[PDB]
RNA sequence: GGGCCUGACUGCGAGGCCUGCAAGCCGAGCAGGGGCGAAAGCCGGGCCUAGUGAACCGGUGGUCCCGUGUGGAAGGGCCAU
RNA sequence: GGAUGACCCCAGGCGGUAGGGGAGCGUUCCCGAUGCCGAUGAAGGCCGACCCGCGAGGGCGGCUGGAGGUAAGGGAAGUGC
RNA sequence: GAGGGGUUGUGGCGUGCCUAUUGAAGCAUGAGCCGGCGACUCACGGUCGUGGGCGAGCUUAAGCCGUUGAGGCGGAGGCGUAGGGAAACCGAGUCCGAACAGGGCGCAGCGGCCGCAAAGUCCGCGGCCGUGGACCCGAAACCGGGC
RNA sequence: CUGUUGGGAAGCAGCGCCAGAGAGGGUGAAAGCCCCGUAGGCGAAAGGUGGGGGGAUAGGUGAGGGUACCCGAGUACCCCGUGGUUCGUGGAGCCAUGGGGGAAUCUGGGCGGACCACCGCCUAAGGCUAAGUACUCCGGGUGACCGAUAGCGCACCAGUAC
RNA sequence: GGGGGGAACCUGGGGAACUGAAACAUCUCAGUACCCAGAGGAGAGGAAAGAGAAAUCGACUCCCUGAGUAGCGGCGAGCGA
């Protein structure tokens, strides 16, 4: 078990948590790959020599002109003809195994835990919507903006307050994902979100 | 662990074989197809799993055998999938086709039949059929067979 | 699981009904060893003469 | 799209448990009067196809 | 040349020859029931090597295996040709 | 050897078409990047007898050019004539 | 500005490139020259190998919900867990057979319950096969409807 | 905001400030706070829409017993010739129908793959019915989509010149 | 009231061939291309003289699965619920 520092008005707490011990870099890479692959738009397209505007007339006779034999000017050997193996619209998504993405999620959170960069918060004192409020809170909480932070919390007023900062990413715990965990240098969570995370890896 | 640390394990993502791309590569000019003939062609070659240059094929000179059937097709009948005693050891108390399908052992829509590889545990097991050695082993280890339909 | 049952203590001097259990279990010789089922019937006889019997569970 | 089962193979052959291919002996469909019982008897049994030919027909039978 | 006979068997087949495949060839021995022989044994056609034709489609004699709600039937399968 | 490429010593192999295998270079694009290089001059162009790399190539310098370019690490292809 | 760069008088050596071929400098093919365009791909299925997850199990599909470059739910189903037989049927066996015969096809981790490994299966990647126009270009023709 | 280098500051330096807004594009170079925007909010007299919410209207409505009146005709049905189905004449049903013959109204008729019996299923020869589905001339949003031989045939007075 | 138009999409009435079968005729391509008629913002379909074995289900359309299964097939190539 790791020991995760907790932040309370009632004082600097500690709490044991059951993150996995051994971390698999290749596995985390497989989840990030699959994350960034299934979001692809797949909108690259080209025109086959049959999808092109020209007519299928034979531009000149097969024999006895002294020029190369050609068919129609849609053939890809012509400028302005079709393109042989151009992109067609594609679905890059795939069903990465549920167990694997669950494992990576717990793994990526454990890496921040094993580093000292996982803070669990009780609540957010004054922050009720405004950036200046969350900023002030961040100063008390040791978050000065020198490091990037993944804020994971179901409180929307806290999410809107932090989200425009250039060093803060914003998530509801149902949106916890490993790519955003790895993007960031620190990880900050509600005890409400922490409970949610703990349920999703079980 | 930073984004720039995420790399695939050695060999996880090998690069492709790109032919017809110069002398240095080993694959220039003919793109490993050799020279002329069918099969060098785009689209070339009939399906080599079957075709044999025009002679009667290895498959087609073999004789047919057995019932292939006829329209209106398959005759619907009760189907038995057998499950071994060794597969039952994990359970306690009573064993049922329901419980057996959720374990992953029995397939849906298949009447149960207990087979006798392995030993018998004292279990009341409700199955559509038993082998001879399934009944004997079972009803001799405290087991409780239950034929049904 | 089955029952590797070995007779390791002479019945001589013990009540007759315990000597019958050995006959039920088939133990007719010292150090003799029989493998039986774990039937609650068979078990109880083995439990009766537990002090005369070495028992290993098999399977 | 998905491959189609070669029904000539399906009707002529069987893949065993270890992945051999088995077929009926050829040569007793007719013309059998002057054949010994030794020929008629041995040709009534299945046989294992040579490996090169076996691996071909097995690809024709992809969902067995 | 003669006598008695039908092994010109049925159910299998160790092991080989040959061979790209598929075929082709030889085969001891075990069992069933036989032929000949006092017997040892021999006999699964012919001194041997040519006298031949894969599959598909159908015919006929068996078998009683499937039989499209059920019992039958139609029709197939299997064995032989 | 030292200990798993930590580098060193000693030895042998290293012509090559079809073709098999291996390891790299470069191009476009994405993550890295709310970053970093950039008018004290981006990309591209023109030179170089300089440096690195077996090579494909990569640097550096001078001129041109005048607004972009983009690392270590990975990802994807309309990727080299 | 003990070195380099340009030039080339003389001497030595010396049969273009590509393609096709048994064999080309070949008096066999192609190319005036330059720049740009130009040919092994994608989907789905298969089959091997490979990087990981899980392992007698593995995995979801369409959808539903959430996000709006967030991810989750969904077990229907699919593959595997047993084979043999035309089948009925039997089953670690089964089929042929009269057979308890003979044969065909089948049947069973590494270290101290704990740890690793592994059937299998899922996904990624790569080689190759099937279906597609399937490496690119090229017919003479065939058909339909119109001019 | 100021200084600064510079043709120009958004660069560099100094001291600030906003953020439910740090998506993006501009501005003389590289700008959160100059501009246009962005987050978050507001907006229709008129036309269109209105599948949502409300209201009307049409419409909707028992039990026994008796009776045996009615229940879709050149139809079912059979035969000839075909089509559809996975079904290529197959043991060929089923659905459809060009030809011939030609019923019955429930105790009637069709079907469950020749056929027959039993057992079931259904109620032909009248009509209509949202939604879930398809498509992209049109608008908008977004691209590990092109960037002027590319991307539409056309970024440009292009279905033009010719 | 109709007439005519509308990129694709829809239904109906007609309906090829190259090609594949490494020839070709059944078969394939394919009820596709195309022609024609009609319809719309969709269209077709639709309220069991159904399924088909469940003593069951309950209009129709569309998706996933069933399943390349059942079968069809010069039992060839292939086709395919
Ligand atoms: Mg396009
Ligand atoms: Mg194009
Ligand atoms: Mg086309
Ligand atoms: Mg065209
Ligand atoms: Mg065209
Ligand atoms: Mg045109
Ligand atoms: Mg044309
Ligand atoms: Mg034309
Ligand atoms: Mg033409
Ligand atoms: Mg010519
Ligand atoms: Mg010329
Ligand atoms: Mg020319
Ligand atoms: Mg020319
Ligand atoms: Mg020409
Ligand atoms: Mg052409
Ligand atoms: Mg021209
Ligand atoms: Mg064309
Ligand atoms: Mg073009
Ligand atoms: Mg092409
Ligand atoms: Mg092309
Ligand atoms: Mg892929
Ligand atoms: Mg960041
Ligand atoms: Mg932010
Ligand atoms: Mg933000
Ligand atoms: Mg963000
Ligand atoms: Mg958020
Ligand atoms: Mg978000
Ligand atoms: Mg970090
Ligand atoms: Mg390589
Ligand atoms: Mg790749
Ligand atoms: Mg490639
Ligand atoms: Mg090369
Ligand atoms: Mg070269
Ligand atoms: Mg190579
Ligand atoms: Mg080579
Ligand atoms: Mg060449
Ligand atoms: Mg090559
Ligand atoms: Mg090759
Ligand atoms: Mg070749
Ligand atoms: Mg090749
Ligand atoms: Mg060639
Ligand atoms: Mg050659
Ligand atoms: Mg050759
Ligand atoms: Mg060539
Ligand atoms: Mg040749
Ligand atoms: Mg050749
Ligand atoms: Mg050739
Ligand atoms: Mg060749
Ligand atoms: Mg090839
Ligand atoms: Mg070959
Ligand atoms: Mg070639
Ligand atoms: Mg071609
Ligand atoms: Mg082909
Ligand atoms: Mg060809
Ligand atoms: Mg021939
Ligand atoms: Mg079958
Ligand atoms: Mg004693
Ligand atoms: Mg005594
Ligand atoms: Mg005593
Ligand atoms: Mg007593
Ligand atoms: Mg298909
Ligand atoms: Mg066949
Ligand atoms: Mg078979
Ligand atoms: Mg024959
Ligand atoms: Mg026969
Ligand atoms: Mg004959
Ligand atoms: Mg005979
Ligand atoms: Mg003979
Ligand atoms: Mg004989
Ligand atoms: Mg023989
Ligand atoms: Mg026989
Ligand atoms: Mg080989
Ligand atoms: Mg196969
Ligand atoms: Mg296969
Ligand atoms: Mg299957
Ligand atoms: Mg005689
Ligand atoms: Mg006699
Ligand atoms: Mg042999
Ligand atoms: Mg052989
Ligand atoms: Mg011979
Ligand atoms: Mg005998
Ligand atoms: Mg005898
Ligand atoms: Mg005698
Ligand atoms: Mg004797
Ligand atoms: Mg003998
Ligand atoms: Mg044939
Ligand atoms: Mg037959
Ligand atoms: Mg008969
Ligand atoms: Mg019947
Ligand atoms: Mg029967
Ligand atoms: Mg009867
Ligand atoms: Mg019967
Ligand atoms: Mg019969
Ligand atoms: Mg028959
Ligand atoms: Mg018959
Ligand atoms: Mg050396
Ligand atoms: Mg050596
Ligand atoms: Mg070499
Ligand atoms: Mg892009
Ligand atoms: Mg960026
Ligand atoms: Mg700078
Ligand atoms: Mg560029
Ligand atoms: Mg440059
Ligand atoms: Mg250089
Ligand atoms: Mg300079
Ligand atoms: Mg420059
Ligand atoms: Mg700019
Ligand atoms: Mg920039
Ligand atoms: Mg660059
Ligand atoms: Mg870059
Ligand atoms: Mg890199
Ligand atoms: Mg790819
Ligand atoms: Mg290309
Ligand atoms: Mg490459
Ligand atoms: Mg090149
Ligand atoms: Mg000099
Ligand atoms: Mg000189
Ligand atoms: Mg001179
Ligand atoms: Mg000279
Ligand atoms: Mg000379
Ligand atoms: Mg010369
Ligand atoms: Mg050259
Ligand atoms: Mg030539
Ligand atoms: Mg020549
Ligand atoms: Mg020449
Ligand atoms: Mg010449
Ligand atoms: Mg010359
Ligand atoms: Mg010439
Ligand atoms: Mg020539
Ligand atoms: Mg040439
Ligand atoms: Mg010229
Ligand atoms: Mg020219
Ligand atoms: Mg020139
Ligand atoms: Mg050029
Ligand atoms: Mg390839
Ligand atoms: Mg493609
Ligand atoms: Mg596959
Ligand atoms: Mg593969
Ligand atoms: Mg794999
Ligand atoms: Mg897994
Ligand atoms: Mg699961
Ligand atoms: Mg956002
Ligand atoms: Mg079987
Ligand atoms: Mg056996
Ligand atoms: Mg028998
Ligand atoms: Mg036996
Ligand atoms: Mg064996
Ligand atoms: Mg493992
Ligand atoms: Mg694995
Ligand atoms: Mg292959
Ligand atoms: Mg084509
Ligand atoms: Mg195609
Ligand atoms: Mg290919
Ligand atoms: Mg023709
Ligand atoms: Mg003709
Ligand atoms: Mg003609
Ligand atoms: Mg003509
Ligand atoms: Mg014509
Ligand atoms: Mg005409
Ligand atoms: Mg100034
Ligand atoms: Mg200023
Ligand atoms: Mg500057
Ligand atoms: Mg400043
Ligand atoms: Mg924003
Ligand atoms: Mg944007
Ligand atoms: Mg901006
Ligand atoms: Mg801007
Ligand atoms: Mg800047
Ligand atoms: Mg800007
Ligand atoms: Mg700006
Ligand atoms: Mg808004
Ligand atoms: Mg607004
Ligand atoms: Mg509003
Ligand atoms: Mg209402
Ligand atoms: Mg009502
Ligand atoms: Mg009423
Ligand atoms: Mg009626
Ligand atoms: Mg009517
Ligand atoms: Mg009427
Ligand atoms: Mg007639
Ligand atoms: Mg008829
Ligand atoms: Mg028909
Ligand atoms: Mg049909
Ligand atoms: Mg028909
Ligand atoms: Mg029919
Ligand atoms: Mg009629
Ligand atoms: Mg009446
Ligand atoms: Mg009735
Ligand atoms: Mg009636
Ligand atoms: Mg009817
Ligand atoms: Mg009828
Ligand atoms: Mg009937
Ligand atoms: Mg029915
Ligand atoms: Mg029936
Ligand atoms: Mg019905
Ligand atoms: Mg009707
Ligand atoms: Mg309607
Ligand atoms: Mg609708
Ligand atoms: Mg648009
Ligand atoms: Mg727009
Ligand atoms: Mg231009
Ligand atoms: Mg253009
Ligand atoms: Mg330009
Ligand atoms: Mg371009
Ligand atoms: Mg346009
Ligand atoms: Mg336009
Ligand atoms: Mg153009
Ligand atoms: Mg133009
Ligand atoms: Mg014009
Ligand atoms: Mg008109
Ligand atoms: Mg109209
Ligand atoms: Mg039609
Ligand atoms: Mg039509
Ligand atoms: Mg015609
Ligand atoms: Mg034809
Ligand atoms: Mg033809
Ligand atoms: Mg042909
Ligand atoms: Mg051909
Ligand atoms: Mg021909
Ligand atoms: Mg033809
Ligand atoms: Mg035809
Ligand atoms: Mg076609
Ligand atoms: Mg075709
Ligand atoms: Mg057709
Ligand atoms: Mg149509
Ligand atoms: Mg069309
Ligand atoms: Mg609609
Ligand atoms: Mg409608
Ligand atoms: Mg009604
Ligand atoms: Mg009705
Ligand atoms: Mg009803
Ligand atoms: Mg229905
Ligand atoms: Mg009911
Ligand atoms: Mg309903
Ligand atoms: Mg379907
Ligand atoms: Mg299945
Ligand atoms: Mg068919
Ligand atoms: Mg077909
Ligand atoms: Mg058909
Ligand atoms: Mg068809
Ligand atoms: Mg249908």
């Amino acid at each position: 078990v790791y020991q995760i520092p907790v932040l309370s008005p009632s004082g600097r707490r500690e709490l044991a948590a059951d993150l996995p011990a051994e971390i698999n870099p290749h596995l985390l890479w497989e989840v990030v790959r699959w994350q960034l692959a299934k979001r692809r738009r797949g909108t690259a397209s080209t025109k086959t020599r049959g999808e092109v505007a020209y007519s299928g007339r034979k531009i000149w006779p097969q024999k006895h002109t002294g020029r190369a034999r050609h068919g129609d000017i849609g053939a890809p050997i012509f400028v302005g003809g079709g393109v042989v193996f151009g992109p067609k619209p594609r679905d890059y998504s795939y069903t990465l195994p549920k167990k694997v993405r669950k494992k990576g999620l717990a793994m990526a959170v454990a890496d921040r835990a094993r580093e000292g960069k996982l803070l669990l918060v009780e609540a957010f004192a004054g922050v009720n919507g405004k950036t200046k409020e969350f900023l002030a809170w961040a100063k008390e909480a040791g978050l000065d903006g020198s490091e990037s932070v993944l804020l994971v919390t179901g409180n929307e007023l806290v999410r809107r307050a932090a989200r425009n900062l250039p060093w803060v990413v914003t998530l509801a715990p149902e949106g916890l994902n490993v790519y955003d965990i790895v993007r960031t240098e620190r990880l900050v969570m509600d005890l409400d979100a922490w409970e949610v995370f703990q349920n999703r890896i079980g | 662990m930073k984004l720039s640390d995420l790399r695939p394990n050695p060999g996880a993502n090998k690069r492709r074989k790109r032919v017809g791309r110069g002398p240095g590569s080993g694959h220039g000019k003919t793109a490993t197809r050799g020279h002329k003939g069918q099969k060098s062609r785009s689209g070339g070659l009939k399906d080599p799993r079957r075709f044999e240059g025009g002679r009667s094929t290895t498959l087609m000179r073999l004789p047919k055998r057995g019932m292939q059937g006829q329209v209106p097709g398959e005759i619907k009948r009760p189907r038995y999938q057998g499950v071994n005693l060794k597969d039952l050891a994990r359970f306690e108390g009573e064993v049922t086709p329901e419980l057996l399908v959720r374990a992953g052992l029995l397939k849906k829509g298949y009447r149960l039949k207990i087979l006798g590889e392995g030993e018998a545990k004292p279990l009341k097991v409700v199955a559509h059929a038993f082998s001879k050695s399934a009944l004997e082993k079972l009803k001799a280890a405290g087991g409780e067979p239950v034929l049904l339909e | 699981p089955r029952l590797k049952v070995k007779l390791v203590k002479s019945p001589i001097g013990y009540p007759k009904d315990q000597k019958a259990a050995l006959k039920a279990l088939g133990l007719r010789r010292l150090q003799q060893e029989r493998v039986l089922e774990d039937t609650p019937a068979i078990r109880g006889n083995v439990e009766k003469v537990a002090h005369l019997v070495r028992v290993e569970v098999v399977e | 799209p998905k491959m189609k089962t070669h029904k000539g193979a399906k009707k002529r052959v069987k893949i065993t448990a270890s992945g051999k291919v088995v077929a009926m002996k050829t040569g007793k469909r007719h013309l059998n009067w002057q054949k010994s019982g030794k020929e008629i008897r041995q040709k009534g049994r299945k046989f294992v196809l040579a490996k090169p030919e076996a691996e071909r027909i097995k690809l024709l039978l992809p969902y067995e």
